[PDB]
Protein backbone atom coordinates (compact mmCIF):
# COMPACT_ATOMS: atom_id res chain seq x y z
CA UNK A 1 0.00 0.00 0.00
CA UNK A 2 1.95 3.05 1.50
CA UNK A 3 5.72 3.02 0.88
CA UNK A 4 8.96 4.65 1.77
CA UNK A 5 12.33 5.03 1.10
CA UNK A 6 15.17 5.70 3.59
CA UNK A 7 19.16 6.41 3.99
CA UNK A 8 21.09 6.27 6.87
CA UNK A 9 24.61 7.20 7.39
CA UNK A 10 26.82 7.01 9.89
CA UNK A 11 29.94 9.20 10.26
CA UNK A 12 32.15 8.04 13.42
CA UNK A 13 35.53 9.70 14.34
CA UNK A 14 38.74 7.87 15.49
CA UNK A 15 41.58 9.94 16.73
CA UNK A 16 44.73 8.93 16.13
CA UNK A 17 43.34 6.06 13.86
CA UNK A 18 43.01 8.45 10.58
CA UNK A 19 40.03 10.05 9.39
CA UNK A 20 36.42 9.20 10.24
CA UNK A 21 34.90 5.94 8.96
CA UNK A 22 31.35 6.75 6.82
CA UNK A 23 29.12 4.22 6.13
CA UNK A 24 25.81 4.88 4.52
CA UNK A 25 22.62 2.45 3.61
CA UNK A 26 19.53 2.94 1.50
CA UNK A 27 15.99 1.08 2.07
CA UNK A 28 12.89 0.83 -0.05
CA UNK A 29 10.37 -0.21 3.35
CA UNK A 30 12.61 -3.13 4.97
CA UNK A 31 14.57 -4.17 2.17
CA UNK A 32 18.14 -2.52 2.06
CA UNK A 33 19.09 -2.27 -1.33
CA UNK A 34 22.86 -0.17 -1.13
CA UNK A 35 25.18 0.53 1.10
CA UNK A 36 28.27 2.59 1.00
CA UNK A 37 31.57 2.37 3.14
CA UNK A 38 34.72 4.69 2.97
CA UNK A 39 37.10 1.84 4.27
CA UNK A 40 35.87 -0.66 2.02
CA UNK A 41 38.28 -1.16 -1.23
CA UNK A 42 35.91 -0.60 -3.80
CA UNK A 43 35.05 3.10 -2.91
CA UNK A 44 32.02 2.52 -4.89
CA UNK A 45 28.11 2.85 -4.16
CA UNK A 46 27.07 -1.19 -4.16
CA UNK A 47 24.26 -2.93 -5.32
CA UNK A 48 22.44 -5.01 -1.81
CA UNK A 49 19.12 -6.05 -3.60
CA UNK A 50 19.07 -8.05 -6.63
CA UNK A 51 17.00 -5.51 -8.07
CA UNK A 52 18.80 -2.38 -8.06
CA UNK A 53 21.53 -3.99 -10.35
CA UNK A 54 19.26 -3.23 -13.46
CA UNK A 55 19.93 0.40 -13.05
CA UNK A 56 22.47 1.61 -15.53
CA UNK A 57 26.41 2.52 -15.61
CA UNK A 58 25.66 5.94 -14.94
CA UNK A 59 22.98 5.45 -11.79
CA UNK A 60 26.44 4.17 -10.14
CA UNK A 61 28.63 6.52 -11.00
CA UNK A 62 26.17 9.44 -10.10
CA UNK A 63 25.07 7.74 -6.43
CA UNK A 64 28.75 7.42 -6.01
CA UNK A 65 29.52 10.73 -6.21
CA UNK A 66 27.02 11.64 -3.99
CA UNK A 67 27.72 9.50 -1.36
CA UNK A 68 31.31 10.36 -1.75
CA UNK A 69 30.53 14.49 -1.19
CA UNK A 70 28.17 13.35 1.81
CA UNK A 71 31.15 11.61 3.42
CA UNK A 72 33.47 14.74 2.94
CA UNK A 73 30.49 17.35 4.33
CA UNK A 74 29.91 14.81 7.63
CA UNK A 75 33.81 14.98 8.21
CA UNK A 76 33.64 18.71 8.35
CA UNK A 77 30.45 18.70 10.64
CA UNK A 78 32.42 16.34 12.58
CA UNK A 79 34.91 19.46 13.06
CA UNK A 80 31.87 21.89 12.80
CA UNK A 81 30.55 19.93 16.04
CA UNK A 82 33.40 19.94 18.24
CA UNK A 83 33.97 23.64 17.99
CA UNK A 84 30.03 23.71 18.64
CA UNK A 85 30.38 21.35 22.27
CA UNK A 86 33.69 23.02 22.77
CA UNK A 87 35.14 19.27 22.71
CA UNK A 88 38.12 17.66 22.95
CA UNK A 89 40.29 16.56 19.66
CA UNK A 90 41.12 13.32 20.82
CA UNK A 91 37.51 11.49 21.64
CA UNK A 92 35.74 9.10 19.14
CA UNK A 93 32.73 11.01 18.30
CA UNK A 94 29.46 10.43 15.89
CA UNK A 95 27.40 12.28 13.33
CA UNK A 96 24.28 10.14 12.10
CA UNK A 97 21.73 11.44 9.54
CA UNK A 98 18.69 9.96 7.70
CA UNK A 99 16.66 11.14 4.66
CA UNK A 100 13.56 9.98 2.62
CA UNK A 101 10.06 9.96 1.49
CA UNK A 102 6.71 8.15 2.23
CA UNK A 103 4.74 7.43 -0.73
CA UNK A 104 0.64 6.75 -1.01
CA UNK A 105 -0.83 3.56 -3.15
CA UNK A 106 -0.83 5.85 -6.22
CA UNK A 107 2.93 6.26 -6.09
CA UNK A 108 2.37 9.81 -4.42
CA UNK A 109 4.23 12.32 -1.94
CA UNK A 110 3.10 11.73 1.92
CA UNK A 111 5.93 13.05 4.05
CA UNK A 112 9.45 14.10 3.45
CA UNK A 113 12.47 13.58 6.19
CA UNK A 114 16.17 14.83 6.70
CA UNK A 115 17.52 14.84 10.25
CA UNK A 116 20.75 14.49 11.74
CA UNK A 117 22.24 13.41 15.46
CA UNK A 118 25.09 14.05 17.51
CA UNK A 119 26.83 11.34 19.70
CA UNK A 120 22.98 9.68 19.51
CA UNK A 121 21.02 12.45 20.19
CA UNK A 122 18.59 14.71 17.87
CA UNK A 123 20.75 17.59 16.23
CA UNK A 124 18.45 18.96 13.70
CA UNK A 125 15.59 17.94 11.68
CA UNK A 126 13.49 19.25 9.07
CA UNK A 127 9.65 19.83 10.18
CA UNK A 128 6.87 18.30 8.42
CA UNK A 129 6.29 21.46 6.15
CA UNK A 130 9.70 20.89 4.83
CA UNK A 131 10.06 24.93 4.95
CA UNK A 132 11.49 24.64 8.97
CA UNK A 133 14.10 23.18 11.17
CA UNK A 134 13.39 21.65 14.60
CA UNK A 135 16.76 22.93 16.16
CA UNK A 136 17.23 20.01 19.63
CA UNK A 137 19.56 22.76 21.57
CA UNK A 138 21.77 25.21 21.29
CA UNK A 139 24.51 23.99 18.93
CA UNK A 140 21.40 22.84 16.59
CA UNK A 141 19.98 26.49 17.06
CA UNK A 142 22.91 27.63 15.28
CA UNK A 143 23.24 25.84 12.30
CA UNK A 144 18.97 26.57 12.03
CA UNK A 145 19.80 30.11 11.80
CA UNK A 146 22.52 29.21 9.68
CA UNK A 147 19.87 27.35 7.21
CA UNK A 148 16.91 29.35 7.41
CA UNK A 149 19.14 33.02 6.50
CA UNK A 150 20.23 30.50 3.54
CA UNK A 151 16.38 29.19 2.54
CA UNK A 152 18.49 25.68 2.28
CA UNK A 153 15.12 23.57 2.96
CA UNK A 154 14.03 24.81 -0.83
CA UNK A 155 16.85 22.04 -1.50
CA UNK A 156 15.58 19.29 0.73
CA UNK A 157 11.91 20.30 -0.15
CA UNK A 158 12.55 19.77 -4.24
CA UNK A 159 14.78 16.24 -3.27
CA UNK A 160 11.50 14.50 -1.20
CA UNK A 161 9.09 15.47 -3.12
CA UNK A 162 10.58 15.21 -6.67
CA UNK A 163 13.89 13.38 -6.63
CA UNK A 164 13.36 11.13 -3.84
CA UNK A 165 9.39 10.39 -5.27
CA UNK A 166 10.75 9.16 -8.53
CA UNK A 167 13.48 7.00 -7.31
CA UNK A 168 11.28 4.98 -4.84
CA UNK A 169 8.36 5.08 -7.45
CA UNK A 170 11.42 3.40 -10.01
CA UNK A 171 12.47 0.90 -7.36
CA UNK A 172 9.03 -0.53 -6.21
CA UNK A 173 8.16 -1.11 -10.24
CA UNK A 174 11.83 -2.48 -10.56
CA UNK A 175 11.75 -4.82 -7.54
CA UNK A 176 7.93 -5.08 -7.94
CA UNK A 177 8.31 -9.34 -7.38
CA UNK A 178 10.32 -8.47 -3.84
CA UNK A 179 8.85 -5.10 -2.57
CA UNK A 180 5.46 -5.14 -3.31
CA UNK A 181 4.96 -8.85 -2.20
CA UNK A 182 3.55 -9.60 1.18
CA UNK A 183 4.46 -12.44 3.35
CA UNK A 184 1.72 -13.42 5.97
CA UNK A 185 3.08 -14.26 9.17
CA UNK A 186 3.26 -18.47 9.76
CA UNK A 187 1.86 -18.59 13.51
CA UNK A 188 1.95 -20.94 16.09
CA UNK A 189 1.61 -21.75 19.80
CA UNK A 190 3.97 -23.59 22.30
CA UNK A 191 3.76 -24.10 26.29
CA UNK A 192 6.42 -24.24 28.38
CA UNK A 193 5.39 -25.26 32.39
CA UNK A 194 7.24 -23.38 34.80
CA UNK A 195 6.18 -24.86 38.16
CA UNK A 196 2.95 -27.37 38.93
CA UNK A 197 0.95 -24.08 39.40
CA UNK A 198 2.51 -21.82 36.26
CA UNK A 199 3.04 -22.00 32.56
CA UNK A 200 4.73 -19.98 29.83
CA UNK A 201 2.29 -19.65 26.42
CA UNK A 202 4.17 -18.66 23.44
CA UNK A 203 2.96 -17.19 20.45
CA UNK A 204 5.05 -16.74 17.25
CA UNK A 205 4.56 -15.47 14.47
CA UNK A 206 7.25 -16.33 11.74
CA UNK A 207 8.94 -15.49 8.20
CA UNK A 208 6.42 -12.58 7.67
CA UNK A 209 7.49 -9.40 5.50
CA UNK A 210 7.00 -6.11 6.18
CA UNK A 211 8.01 -6.12 9.36
CA UNK A 212 5.28 -4.00 10.92
CA UNK A 213 3.01 -6.68 12.77
CA UNK A 214 0.93 -6.79 16.19
CA UNK A 215 0.99 -9.39 18.85
CA UNK A 216 -1.43 -9.22 21.62
CA UNK A 217 -2.67 -11.66 24.54
CA UNK A 218 -6.14 -11.65 25.63
CA UNK A 219 -7.77 -13.57 28.97
CA UNK A 220 -11.21 -14.17 28.11
CA UNK A 221 -11.47 -11.60 25.38
CA UNK A 222 -10.31 -8.72 27.18
CA UNK A 223 -7.11 -7.43 26.88
CA UNK A 224 -3.86 -8.41 28.78
CA UNK A 225 -0.97 -6.42 29.65
CA UNK A 226 0.15 -8.09 33.02
CA UNK A 227 2.82 -10.46 32.49
CA UNK A 228 3.46 -10.54 29.15
CA UNK A 229 6.72 -10.56 27.38
CA UNK A 230 7.07 -9.15 23.77
CA UNK A 231 10.74 -9.36 21.71
CA UNK A 232 11.81 -6.68 19.61
CA UNK A 233 10.81 -8.00 15.54
CA UNK A 234 14.07 -9.09 14.37
CA UNK A 235 15.41 -10.37 10.82
CA UNK A 236 15.22 -13.90 10.02
CA UNK A 237 17.91 -13.16 7.37
CA UNK A 238 16.69 -14.38 4.04
CA UNK A 239 14.48 -11.23 3.52
CA UNK A 240 11.47 -12.18 6.20
CA UNK A 241 11.11 -11.34 9.65
CA UNK A 242 10.04 -12.97 13.53
CA UNK A 243 8.64 -12.02 16.67
CA UNK A 244 7.27 -13.56 19.26
CA UNK A 245 4.67 -12.76 22.67
CA UNK A 246 4.89 -14.49 25.54
CA UNK A 247 2.22 -14.78 28.78
CA UNK A 248 2.95 -16.68 32.12
CA UNK A 249 -0.40 -18.40 32.60
CA UNK A 250 -2.12 -20.75 35.61
CA UNK A 251 -2.04 -23.98 35.08
CA UNK A 252 -5.36 -25.29 33.70
CA UNK A 253 -6.21 -22.00 32.42
CA UNK A 254 -4.19 -21.64 29.46
CA UNK A 255 -7.08 -22.35 26.56
CA UNK A 256 -8.91 -18.77 28.33
CA UNK A 257 -5.89 -16.96 26.56
CA UNK A 258 -5.74 -15.90 23.29
CA UNK A 259 -3.27 -14.48 21.01
CA UNK A 260 -4.19 -11.98 18.23
CA UNK A 261 -1.86 -11.50 15.27
CA UNK A 262 -2.23 -8.57 13.42
CA UNK A 263 -0.03 -8.57 9.85
CA UNK A 264 -1.20 -6.44 6.33
CA UNK A 265 -0.28 -10.43 4.80
CA UNK A 266 -3.48 -11.52 6.48
CA UNK A 267 -6.99 -10.78 5.15
CA UNK A 268 -8.08 -10.88 8.61
CA UNK A 269 -6.40 -10.81 12.05
CA UNK A 270 -5.64 -14.48 13.65
CA UNK A 271 -6.42 -15.53 17.13
CA UNK A 272 -4.87 -18.57 18.25
CA UNK A 273 -5.80 -20.60 21.55
CA UNK A 274 -3.71 -23.69 22.77
CA UNK A 275 -4.80 -27.28 21.70
CA UNK A 276 -3.30 -29.23 23.20
CA UNK B 1 18.39 7.84 -5.20
CA UNK B 2 20.43 9.57 -2.83
CA UNK B 3 20.38 13.23 -1.69
CA UNK B 4 23.08 16.06 -2.54
CA UNK B 5 24.35 16.13 1.20
CA UNK B 6 26.53 19.36 0.94
CA UNK B 7 26.04 21.85 3.92
CA UNK B 8 27.47 22.60 6.89
CA UNK B 9 26.51 22.37 10.52
CA UNK C 1 24.30 8.96 26.36
CA UNK C 2 25.39 5.56 26.13
CA UNK C 3 22.85 2.29 25.43
CA UNK C 4 23.80 -1.29 26.26
CA UNK C 5 22.84 -3.71 23.25
CA UNK C 6 19.98 -5.65 23.62
CA UNK C 7 20.53 -9.28 21.94
CA UNK C 8 18.31 -11.79 20.57
CA UNK C 9 20.39 -15.93 19.73
CA UNK C 10 17.68 -17.66 17.14
CA UNK C 11 17.51 -19.75 14.35
CA UNK C 12 16.59 -18.17 10.92
CA UNK C 13 14.25 -21.64 10.76
CA UNK C 14 12.68 -24.15 13.52
CA UNK C 15 15.54 -25.98 14.06
CA UNK C 16 15.84 -29.80 12.76
CA UNK C 17 18.63 -31.86 13.86
CA UNK C 18 21.17 -32.73 11.37
CA UNK C 19 19.94 -29.88 8.70
CA UNK C 20 21.28 -26.82 7.71
CA UNK C 21 20.03 -23.89 9.14
CA UNK C 22 21.40 -19.74 10.12
CA UNK C 23 22.58 -19.10 13.53
CA UNK C 24 21.56 -15.53 13.82
CA UNK C 25 22.91 -12.65 16.34
CA UNK C 26 20.95 -9.90 16.41
CA UNK C 27 22.22 -7.07 18.39
CA UNK C 28 20.17 -3.53 18.26
CA UNK C 29 19.49 -0.48 20.86
CA UNK C 30 23.01 0.27 21.20
CA UNK C 31 25.09 3.26 21.19
CA UNK C 32 28.11 4.25 20.19
CA UNK C 33 28.31 1.90 16.91
CA UNK C 34 31.60 0.02 17.81
CA UNK C 35 30.64 -3.21 19.12
CA UNK C 36 32.33 -7.34 19.24
CA UNK C 37 29.96 -10.21 18.23
CA UNK C 38 30.79 -13.57 17.87
CA UNK C 39 28.84 -16.91 17.33
CA UNK C 40 30.22 -19.62 19.73
CA UNK C 41 30.28 -23.14 18.61
CA UNK C 42 30.89 -25.24 22.41
CA UNK C 43 32.35 -22.13 24.09
CA UNK C 44 34.59 -21.55 21.28
CA UNK C 45 34.07 -18.76 18.12
CA UNK C 46 32.76 -19.74 14.88
CA UNK C 47 35.07 -18.77 12.29
CA UNK C 48 33.11 -17.49 9.07
CA UNK C 49 30.22 -15.21 10.32
CA UNK C 50 29.43 -12.67 8.32
CA UNK C 51 26.88 -9.37 9.22
CA UNK C 52 25.14 -6.77 7.92
CA UNK C 53 25.52 -3.58 7.32
CA UNK C 54 25.68 -0.80 10.09
CA UNK C 55 21.93 0.69 10.33
CA UNK C 56 19.97 2.52 13.04
CA UNK C 57 16.38 2.89 13.98
CA UNK C 58 14.22 6.11 14.48
CA UNK C 59 15.71 6.16 18.09
CA UNK C 60 19.22 6.74 16.35
CA UNK C 61 20.49 3.67 18.03
CA UNK C 62 22.34 1.41 16.23
CA UNK C 63 21.13 -2.57 14.90
CA UNK C 64 23.79 -5.05 13.31
CA UNK C 65 22.63 -8.75 12.00
CA UNK C 66 25.45 -11.71 12.52
CA UNK C 67 25.13 -14.68 11.11
CA UNK C 68 26.45 -17.76 10.06
CA UNK C 69 25.35 -21.19 8.09
CA UNK C 70 25.17 -24.04 10.76
CA UNK C 71 23.91 -27.77 11.22
CA UNK C 72 22.34 -28.13 14.78
CA UNK C 73 22.51 -31.47 16.64
CA UNK C 74 21.60 -32.69 20.08
CA UNK C 75 25.00 -32.23 21.76
CA UNK C 76 26.27 -28.82 20.03
CA UNK C 77 25.26 -25.85 22.21
CA UNK C 78 25.40 -22.17 20.03
CA UNK C 79 25.65 -18.92 22.20
CA UNK C 80 26.53 -14.98 20.78
CA UNK C 81 29.17 -12.92 22.94
CA UNK C 82 28.86 -9.43 23.33
CA UNK C 83 31.62 -6.81 23.70
CA UNK C 84 30.80 -2.89 24.31
CA UNK C 85 31.61 0.40 26.07
CA UNK C 86 28.55 -0.22 28.12
CA UNK C 87 29.52 -3.34 29.59
CA UNK C 88 32.10 -4.12 31.85
CA UNK C 89 32.77 -7.50 30.55
CA UNK C 90 31.53 -9.44 27.46
CA UNK C 91 27.84 -10.81 27.53
CA UNK C 92 27.17 -13.91 26.62
CA UNK C 93 23.43 -14.97 25.17
CA UNK C 94 23.06 -19.12 24.76
CA UNK C 95 21.32 -20.40 22.30
CA UNK C 96 17.52 -21.36 23.10
CA UNK C 97 15.55 -23.11 20.31
CA UNK C 98 12.01 -21.89 22.57
CA UNK C 99 12.92 -18.09 21.93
Amino acid sequence: GSHSMRYFSTSVSRPGRGEPRFIAVGYVDDTQFVRFDSDAASQRMEPRAPWIEQEGPEYWDEETGKVKAHSQTDRENLRIALRYYNQSEAGSHTLQMMFGCDVGSDGRFLRGYHQYAYDGKDYIALKEDLRSWTAADMAAQITKRKWEAAHVAEQQRAYLEGTCVDGLRRYLENGKETLQRTDPPKTHMTHHPISDHEATLRCWALGFYPAEITLTWQRDGEDQTQDTELVETRPAGDGTFQKWAAVVVPSGEEQRYTCHVQHEGLPKPLTLRWEP
Amino acid sequence: TYQWVLKNL
Amino acid sequence: IQRTPKIQVYSRHPAENGKSNFLNCYVSGFHPSDIEVDLLKNGERIEKVEHSDLSFSKDWSFYLLYYTEFTPTEKDEYACRVNHVTLSQPKIVKWDRDM
